[PDB]
């Protein structure tokens, strides 16, 4: 419980933070979750070693915390990641993502003839997990794909 | 109030046996004792974005009988909606502050969904969203094997043509796999087969089915003959005509039929049932279409009216 | 008898004060206590030889809801009418002979009242005629008005968008011309600017009005806000999209609005009202269109039934 | 010329730094110029104070340098952005963006008619400053249009 | 190898003086004296993606006049491009394989400069996009009235209609500014002004130019009338037919005029120029058409063939 | 006079391995050194019964570079032959003493087999029934893939896509079973694989052939990548977009590939070759429709023309 304050690492406090991120995902999950659409301290790091091999991406959000649900809408872009909370200027939480049942405003429905496409609605899919493969229902359409096709737009 | 009031029948899969039941429960009361006045003073919007004058014809008249008013159209580039601008959310949210409900057919997969979250507190009813969910269709199909058969329950259903593209066949094969003791028989050209997804779900019930080449294998012990119809674009119009063989129903192959199979077929008929067969006893794709009325109307009244009785 | 039974509505400028102030009573009481039966045994003619769905669905479902009976077509060459030879007088002259009153949508100007010269002691009642008049469309807006505001007098209201080619604007401004105090901001691009006669027509009854670059700078004190249809076609594509800055609404832009103001759009909507609009308190166009349905009402009680009471 | 840091900014060695961005401005730049997509460090900071009022953006990509037409490229977005080179671990170059007079592959042409739209070509403007405004002209369509009206898409 | 050879011919703005001279002059000169076969194993691609007959005959008519030939089409239902997807580049990238220079017309502005990127070496003439530089348009219009007035400086220039969306008039009036000491004249209605970026142009090089509610204040001396297309659409009809008034021309018009006046009219005439003015002899809008065949010859053998003489 | 002097060309399988090479050959010399008066006093009919621009304008554009003339249509209400009750017969029975040759494309399979037997000593070159024989395709393909690879024996080809109904695949692949030693990769969905009797053919040559999930597998080895075109119809939305996944190419894709691989696709490309692949060393597909003039000069100067030599 002490002011011992480092460098290749900034560690400021009160704040959730991402940590493990997949190269190239942490710019998705700003874009893709509207991260930066606040006025509070955001503090970005990108290709930045980390225990595992490689090189992997980092975000913390200075006073901002995400529930459950918000946390597993990572599964999907960043499987090996880890949420730890931060307060007292130290980890009071910690998670790790986990599929959900359902994911929205997000994905996109593969199938051009959907009404979601040129209506005023948020995308929604159901989830299922299988044998290499993720499935995903659109609400809409109701028709069923593979999370590599729906990934693919 | 019934558990189907003021509810949004889109999917055929939204609805429990228990549903499905009180339904077929419904119609077939509705069928013995009318009720013309049931709807007096309600008003029925019926919005065909995309014509089907069979269907559309079906619902209204569905509509009068229980002596409700009728507002609507089949667009077609008939109307003023068609101007691209305006979005479909916007045209329910104006219709719902007009109507009592919305009976819609629309090109589009989950145009009746949509409507769900613009309309409010009107309720919904799908036609049918191009390839998806054609509701009042399925419980036609199933009133209409339960009243011929007695049952929904231990039946040998054979269903012939284009499986692969037949949502109608998609939805009565799921709706059947929500009863006890079923026999399936699918027979289509490999390029047309039964989707594995809908064998997958036959299997994780359980449920006997099996794939055969012609109708003649199977004929002998099927309660049911489900006839298809095959769209000649589906495939090449050399393919069409060559693999067309024995697909199609003649008098000649009911000589050895069970005295109680009916012989049943969405109604756009031709290249599918020869008309030698409209005599037989077997023929019941007429009765099919005039059942629709009964179904419709049965879903009708238990949307629109808390108490219906006997 | 009331003042408007048997009588034709063709133009919103052939009603006095009294007639507004009848209709307006008579549509918020049918609201209230609804009366189906009104116009029980009569058959009213729906005759849209200009297709206009919306504004169709509106009058006829206010037909059946009084127990009207309708026929009617939606003319778009969907009909035999179109044969260039027959005249339109010739047309009412027979369709006359059928029905106890006539609602009827044309591209022209004038079809309305020549059609009262044929038709013979059977109202007609003007959907619209292209470019002039559109009676029922101004009424919904004004019951609308006074329902939101609880009067028609002493308001503050802002027109936006193509108020040159906008009839409803020019109407709507007329009618409530016929009010005292009210304040007048017209908001919208030079080559679209409200016409020179309607500010000489404000100018004569000494009505206050002021011209405006955007929306912002009244904001805070309107009580109405009317959104108008821009067409892209009355520009070029390049001009539009430019001087589309700011005539377009967004929830941002109602930040300091008035806690009563109602935004208002004759219902063809986008590229105007943003989607993010819809939930605001302040959004009223739905319900502005779900009020033709008792406008509409109203018209037709009055002039097909000698005296109704509340 | 030595070994010091701190932490309430990262000051990395090697690369392009990209100080003072107004608020909002530094989560466009990196979408509009595709400033992730490489394998390069890259530390990112949002909402953070500075020399002026008014919270602002920090961008520094390592091992990366900009040329004098790309830092121009931020004129329209960030006027009063300061972009300090280094290598040495130090500061060897300093540059403030000016108005170019060619925007390419980043607006949108407002005239929905425009060739470019359906195309598979880059998007070119012509740029003129004046009284309150900027005026920007499409490469195609040869339209003119007020840089508000282009930048609000 | 003249100075336009292997060019593309996109925007009228992209020529300087010495460029119109150069077109003008050899367009005068390949009238005086025809070569037949200057273009002989030549093919040329006329690709109207929207139809245009008078300039496509004007333009293919040119590259016969020269031996080269011909092959095309007016895509309008009578082509298979129009499938959507396949992009403009595409189409390009494929017929600039085939020939050897692309004349093509297109409803979306920037269509040619995006052919230029994509074709190869192949020149790209410009007919024209919709509603933006219609280069060999203007060149007939600047070699007309050269040839009739002798010269393109020191004239007086009246430009009557629709000068707000009349893109002629704004191309022609940019060429003209290239030219010293020339008198302009603008007669509209208000709403259908010059646009203020064509007089900013004009103030910034000092020319002369003012505005005028009839032809009749200027016609004694007028070198040039230069009469443009009202489209009724950018009105309404009662406001087009209302400000008609005097935008037309008769020959009572053209009492006190200048022997030299000429009269001018892209094409597409009628209610702009009375039939009685076709008999004087300032009447001169076919002669004009006529001219489009050595300006477009012109451009045709610059761009084709490296060096033309007399 | 050559073997193909005056000799009709409907189907591909009609001419020997001699034809493929005389044609090759005529091509590659034409390519090298042009002859623009071989066909100068001939005058051909391109009938177009069914549209198709790209190669309308290719053939047609053959036609002039040799010097002919031509005279023709594409009709689909661009003419007034689709009158019905005229047979195909009775037109070429008259157009055949009309002109010297009849290139022509009809919807209907067999039609220029037809033609030929009203036609009298004047060739009919088939440009395409639909769905069978397109010959001037399959050898502008064989004359790409030679000129390339510098041979058309030994070559490792891979087709992706829609095989089933890919009518060039299939005419393709028989042209280059007629040479020896080559390798084929087909690359497509279960549902538009190749269709079994090209299988039996091939195995009857002992000829190699093999599946593939992806293009990735083989990418390595392969020569000659075919594109294939994949139309939505031929599939659902849903079913389509699921499976496109690999079927289509990215310059990604091209990492290890030979350096003197060729990437092709009859040309109706989008939503399966990926703009980034065009500035690729493999991109040859408008290299490709590019070669279909030498292909089609060459079909022309032998039917028409005795005796051509270098
Ligand atoms: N559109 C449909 O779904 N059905 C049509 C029959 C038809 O396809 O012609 C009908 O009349 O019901
Ligand atoms: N024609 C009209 O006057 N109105 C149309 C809307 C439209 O213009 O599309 C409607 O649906 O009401
Ligand atoms: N579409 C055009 O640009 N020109 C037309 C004239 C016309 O509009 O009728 C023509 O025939 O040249
Ligand atoms: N119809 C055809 O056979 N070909 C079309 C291409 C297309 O289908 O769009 C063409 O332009 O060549
Ligand atoms: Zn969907
Ligand atoms: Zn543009």
């Amino acid at each position: 419980m002490t002011h011992d304050n480092k460098l290749q690492v900034e560690a400021i406090k009160r704040g959730t933070v991402i940590d493990h991120i997949p190269a190239q995902i942490g710019f998705k999950l700003l874009s893709l979750f509207k991260l930066t659409e606040t006025d509070q301290r955001i503090t970005i790091g990108l290709n930045l070693p980390s225990g595992e091999m490689g090189r992997k991406d980092l975000i913390k959000i200075e006073n901002t915390f995400l529930s459950e649900d918000q946390v597993d809408q990572l599964a999907l872009y960043a499987p090996q990641a880890t949420v730890n909370r931060i307060d007292n200027y130290e980890v009071v939480g910690k998670s790790r993502p986990s599929l959900p049942e359902r994911i929205d405003n997000v994905l996109v429905c593969p199938n051009s003839n959907c009404i979601s496409h040129a209506e005023p609605v948020s995308s929604s899919f159901a989830v299922r997990k299988r044998a290499n493969d993720i499935a995903l229902k659109c609400k809409y359409c109701e028709k069923e794909f593979s999370h590599n096709v729906v990934l693919a737009n | 109030a019934n558990p189907l009031y003021q509810k949004h029948i889109i999917s055929i899969n939204d609805l429990s046996r228990d549903d499905l039941n009180l339904v077929l429960a419904t119609a077939a009361k509705l069928k013995a004792n009318p009720q013309p006045e049931l709807l007096k003073h309600k008003v029925i919007a019926s919005c065909f974005f995309e014509a089907s004058t069979r269907t559309r014809l079906s619902f209204e008249t569905s509509m009068h009988r229980l002596g409700a008013s009728v507002v609507g159209f089949s667009d077609s580039a008939n109307t003023s909606l068609g101007k691209k601008g305006e979005t479909l959310a916007d045209t329910i949210s104006v219709i719902s502050t007009y109507v009592d409900a919305i009976v819609m057919r629309h090109p589009q997969e989950g145009a009746a969904r949509l409507a769900t979250e613009f309309s409010g507190n009107v309720p919904v009813l799908n036609a049918g969203d191009g390839s998806n969910q054609h509701p009042t269709q399925t419980l036609l199909d199933l009133f209409t094997i339960q009243e011929t058969q007695g049952r929904l329950d231990n039946l040998h259903v054979a269903m012939v043509g284009d499986l692969k593209y037949g949502r109608t066949v998609h939805s009565l094969t799921q709706a059947l796999a929500k009863f006890d003791g079923n026999r399936f028989y699918f027979i289509a050209p490999d390029a047309l087969a039964m989707p594995q997804y809908i064998l997958d779900m036959l299997d994780e019930k359980g449920i006997a089915w099996s794939l055969h080449s012609s109708i003649e294998e199977v004929m002998a012990e099927v309660d049911i003959l489900y006839m298809t119809r095959v769209q000649k674009e589906r495939l090449d119009p050399s393919e069409y005509a060559n693999v067309k063989a024995q697909f199609v129903l003649r008098a000649s192959d009911l000589h050895n039929a069970k005295a109680n199979m009916k012989v049943l077929h969405p109604l756009p008929r031709v290249d599918e049932i020869a008309t030698d067969v409209d005599k037989t006893p077997h023929a019941w794709y007429f009765q099919q279409a005039g059942n629709g009325i009964f179904a419709r109307q049965a879903l009708l009244a238990l949307v629109l009216n808390r108490d219906l009785v006997l």
